[PDB]
């Protein structure tokens, strides 16, 4: 009985084709992951006409130690800072270091960034109370200090950046990059930033294999 | 408090009592009983088949109970249904949540199941009758993603989460049964008994636990390994059960000795078991590492007998045909080879 | 997987203070170690970490320059050395261990979750 | 604490119910493993070598 | 005869002395680029089980390294055909197929590169159609445009190569001079991309890289205008001629992703 196995065939043929369909799909998006210092949130954007798939696992329990293996073909992680300060650079070492996320990259978010204005002005919970070494920090003068803030601020802000890029550029070994960025609580231009770091990411990708970066 | 300080001491004191019974039990050791018997010799596998077809990296895999047909879990959101056989695709399952670490073949082979970060486990009827594919049931109940789920029957089904809980679900209503508390951290993997009366899982907490299903009940607490398990196995027989972890090690336990008896580990091996599978005698213990290997252990003298390699990326899955013919190995390459 | 930690009580301020660990269960000399602490009515806080072999170790800024940390491999035992405490300095001081061999990453501070850690002593400065 | 100490409640029940279990000696149950091998070893296309004439793989 | 032949417009001739070394050059880089890609070729067929490996830019690789390979081999042979006959036109006719082919397959190249460094994005888009047919199909067509126009007009030449005393020759030149000019435009944009994420040697070696695949050393060639470019047409041919060689150097053996295939396909027969 030969027609079951050229129906076989014929289901195989079909499947492939819808298989074939959904490669384009596949391929056309890119996917992101979006977390901080129904069980499983969606976000679905475009900009330029390329589409993205962001996520958010926030119904879930702070053991991120074995879901977040499924996160390494992701194009980018998009990690969102607000002692959580410490907890963030811990978890940013862990993400870094992970032996699975050593070929991902993360895009950084530093927020607060008129609430830390205020925080500093004040000078209750001072933050070299605990980062000592701010007591002895100088901006590197290749800043863009936005008028209307004082240098404490706009120094302040490159601290945390700094912690973050010692931590970057330091190990790893691994086909990845980071991109620290500053946002507010007014702004929306924050995807177009997420579009330029994943059209870098991409791109350096694209270069190493073919061995020209 | 004076009471939690007295009941924590009562805790430990019951501690060292077993401990003590475990080694009083320990007359012997399986190494020191096992020396006369013929080594296996070296186990050669070969690549038979390989099944292409998937986008994203394969995370789970299981056999059918005829040996034929075998499903397979993407992070592409797709459920392929494969003959092994012929090389050819029989079904495309689309998952709603492209997250899946888990797939699920009933002994029927009515029914597939599927779950992973959506934390749900939903049922696919492959009969379907004039129709197509579609979800059965969606059983929604865990705060967790869903590690590892089985099938007991067509009708009721087992699964684990991460919020440190395993469930036994009925499928026809769509609702708990028996939830299995006790363990501390994430369930990572499940193996039911030959007779599907007891069932063991490994965690996080470097402890597999001996589950009763009728009763919904805890029978023995196996604790020998250092870190997180991530797979189980039960012995053919139904009286020892093998479990990997993240230490490079993969132990065989006993549940009448209530005790480990050998540790399978080479100084050479600094990665981690993913995968722990039983040959149909017993006698090999296959097992999954992140080398991209894929080692065959004796299960009766812990000796390396033979390696499968041929994997680009980790292996995630392991499975042993039920008629024992064929051995099929899933990596994150996209890939799925089949040793025979 | 036992970890017993002593060494804590009540000390007064600008003190000493020596915490000790025991371990036992697994291999000490491949597990990358932490000392973690949990401040009355606030949340875990990561106070030091060190290597396999003791080459790296890190602490949290407010600790920098006082505490000072070390292992001995032969004993199986891990030491965290406190000098000139505050009493801010008061919390109970677990004894966290790295999930796996071989890794420099660490997810051990999860919220009266993590099955790797000791039961803690309390140290008050008052 | 009430969580805590009906968490460590829970534990002590179950300690107290898994210490009173019956334990056969290893040198049994390894007995029991190696005449089960034994036994099913014919049986099993891995280890033995399989012919290719049945070997449906091939 | 010589390599020199394959772009030459203007009917100069080189005193004797030239012709000899420009021959053995010929020869010598000619035999060490086929043997050499028979290397890469084989490396690629051996190594597409892996993962990496199978991916679009290797399909443009291995057509490009055939078309070469074919292409020299037809010339080896047909620098002693005794010019004049049917089996000179035929070998004419297969070699300025054969080599209009290479130079597509650089435009191929070409553009793939533009498509995934420069427009980063839409790259993963399936066009193997598209790429096969501009590349194979397409010189199929110019060459039977050339048939039936100028067919008189490859037998009859000095050397079995189409004639350049009758305007035919541009049906080889044109096509390679619009490749070169597409491929010049596209490899100063990577390097402006590359010298961008750059803050000197990382160009280089990028420039380098790019050299083989997208065929802009065939310039040097076109340049022999004036007389005075025996060093041109020296040039031309031994870094033209050694084209195989170039590319297993840079896309077969310091590609570090072929290399890690090599190392897991080696560990994996090592346990055998
Ligand atoms: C949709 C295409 C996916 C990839 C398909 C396989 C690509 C890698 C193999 C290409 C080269 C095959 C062997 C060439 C040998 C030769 O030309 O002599």
């Amino acid at each position: 009985q030969r027609n079951e196995e050229k129906a076989q065939r014929e289901a195989n043929k079909k499947i492939e084709k819808q298989l074939q369909k959904d490669k384009q799909v596949y391929r056309a998006t890119h996917r992101l992951l979006l977390l901080g210092a129904s069980g499983i949130f969606e976000t679905k954007f475009q900009v330029d006409k390329v589409n993205f798939h962001m996520f958010d696992v926030g119904a879930q329990r702070d053991e991120r130690r074995k879901w977040i293996q499924c996160f390494n073909d992701v194009t980018a992680i998009i990690f969102v800072v607000a002692n959580r300060l410490q907890a963030a650079l811990k978890l940013f070492d862990s993400i870094w270091n992970n032996k699975w996320l050593r070929d991902t990259s993360v895009i950084l978010f530093l927020n607060k960034q008129d609430l830390l204005a205020e925080k500093v002005l004040a000078g209750k919970s001072k933050i070299e109370d605990y980062f000592p070494e701010f007591a002895r920090y100088t901006t590197p003068e290749d800043a863009t200090p936005e008028p209307g803030e004082d240098p404490r601020v706009t120094r302040a802000k490159y601290f945390i950046r700094d912690e973050f890029l010692r931590i970057s550029t330091a190990s790893g070994d691994g086909r990845h990059y980071c991109y620290p960025h500053f946002t507010c609580a007014v702004d929306t231009e924050n995807i177009r930033r997420v579009f330029n770091d994943c059209r870098d990411i991409i791109q350096r990708m694209h270069l190493r294999q073919y061995e020209l970066l | 408090q004076s009471e939690l300080d007295q009941l924590r001491q009562e805790a430990e004191q019951l501690k060292n009592q077993i401990r003590d019974a475990r080694k009083a039990c320990a007359d012997a050791t399986l190494s020191q009983i096992t020396n006369n018997i013929d080594p296996v010799g070296r186990i050669q596998m070969r690549t038979r088949r390989t099944l292409r077809g998937h986008l994203a990296k394969i995370y789970a895999m299981h056999w059918g109970t005829d040996s034929r047909l075998l499903v397979s879990a993407s992070q592409d959101g797709k459920l392929i249904i494969w003959d092994s056989y012929t090389t050819n695709k029989v079904h495309a399952i689309p998952l709603r949540s492209s997250w899946v670490m888990t797939c699920a073949y009933a002994p029927s082979g009515n029914y597939v199941a599927c779950g992973g970060l959506d934390n749900i486990c939903s049922i696919y009827n492959l009969k379907t009758r004039e129709g197509n594919v579609r979800v059965s049931r969606e059983l929604a109940g865990h705060t967790g993603y869903l590690s590892c789920c089985r099938f007991l029957d067509d009708n009721q089904i087992v699964t684990s989460s991460g919020d440190t809980t395993c469930a036994l679900w009925d499928i026809e209503t769509g609702q708990q049964t028996t939830t299995f508390t006790g363990h501390t951290g994430d369930v990572m993997s499940l193996s039911l008994a030959p007779d599907t009366r007891l069932f063991v899982s490994g965690a996080c907490d470097a402890s597999a636990k001996l589950w009763d299903v009728r009763e919904g009940m805890c029978r023995q607490t196996f604790t020998g390994h250092e870190s997180d398990i991530n797979a189980i196995c039960f012995f053919p027989n139904g009286n020892a059960f093998a479990t990997g972890s993240d230490d490079a090690t993969c132990r065989l336990f006993d549940l009448r000795a209530d005790q480990e008896l050998m540790t399978y580990s080479h100084d050479n091996i600094i990665c981690g078991i993913t995968s722990v599978s039983f040959s149909k005698s017993g006698r090999l213990l296959l097992a999954g590492y992140d080398d991209f290997n894929c080692n065959v252990w004796d299960a009766l003298k812990a000796d390396r007998a033979g390696v499968l390699a041929g994997h680009d990326n980790r292996v995630s899955c392991l499975g042993v045909t039920d008629d024992g013919m064929a051995v099929a190995t899933g990596s994150w390459d996209s890939f799925l080879k089949i040793w025979n | 997987v036992q970890l017993q930690e002593s060494g804590g009580g009540l000390v007064q301020p600008g003190g000493s203070l020596r915490l000790s660990c025991a371990a036992s269960g697994f291999t000490f000399s491949n597990y990358k170690m932490n000392w973690v602490r949990q401040a009355p009515g606030k949340g875990l806080e990561w106070v030091s970490d060190i290597s396999q072999s003791g080459a790296s170790i890190s602490y949290t800024g407010s600790v920098k320059g006082r505490f000072t940390i070390s292992r001995d491999n032969a004993k199986n035992t891990l030491y965290l050395q406190m000098n000139s405490l505050k009493p801010e300095d008061t919390a109970v001081y677990y004894c966290a261990r790295c999930p796996a061999p071989f890794t420099r990453d660490c997810f051990d501070v999860t919220s009266t979750t993590y099955a790797y850690r000791g039961q803690g002593t309390q140290v008050t400065v008052s | 604490n009430t969580a805590s100490i009906a968490q460590a409640r829970k534990l002590v029940e179950q300690l107290k119910m898994e210490a009173n279990i019956d334990r056969i000696k290893v040198s049994k149950a390894a007995a029991d493993l190696m005449a089960y091998c034994e036994a099913h070893a014919k049986e099993d296309p891995l280890l033995t070598p399989v012919p290719a004439s049945e070997n449906p793989f091939r | 005869t010589n390599f020199a032949i394959l772009m030459q417009v203007v009917p100069l001739e080189l005193a004797r002395g030239h012709q000899v070394a420009l021959s053995s050059i010929s020869y010598v880089g000619c035999s060490l680029s086929v043997l050499c890609l028979v290397a890469t070729l084989v490396t690629f067929a051996v190594l597409s089980s892996v993962s990496t490996i199978r991916n679009q830019r290797y399909h443009i690789h291995a057509n490009l390294s055939f078309a070469v390979l074919v292409a020299q081999v037809l010339l080896l042979i047909s620098f002693r055909l005794e010019p004049g006959t049917t089996p000179c036109q035929v070998m004419a006719v297969l070699l300025h197929y054969f080599f209009l082919s290479a130079f597509a397959w650089m435009l191929v190249e070409g553009l793939h590169l533009y498509s995934m460094v420069i427009k980063v994005f839409g790259s993963e888009d399936s066009k193997h159609r598209y790429y096969y047919g501009m590349g194979w199909g397409f010189p199929l067509l110019i060459c039977i445009i050339s048939l039936s126009f100028a067919m008189d007009s490859y037998g009859t030449s000095n050397n079995c190569w189409l004639s350049l005393a009758s305007g035919a020759i541009w049906a080889f030149v044109a096509p390679a001079l619009f490749v070169i000019v597409v491929n010049i435009g596209i490899l100063i944009a990577v390097t402006r991309v590359i010298s961008q994420i750059s803050a000197f040697k990382l160009t280089a070696k990028a420039v380098a890289v790019l050299l083989p695949i997208l065929g802009t050393s065939w310039v040097f060639g076109v340049l022999a205008v004036n007389g005075c470019a025996v060093v041109f047409q020296y040039m031309f041919a031994t870094l033209n001629s050694l084209q195989g060689l170039f590319i297993f150097l840079f896309h077969c053996l310091l590609n570090s992703e072929v290399r890690a295939a090599f190392k897991h396909k080696t560990k994996v027969w090592s346990l055998t």
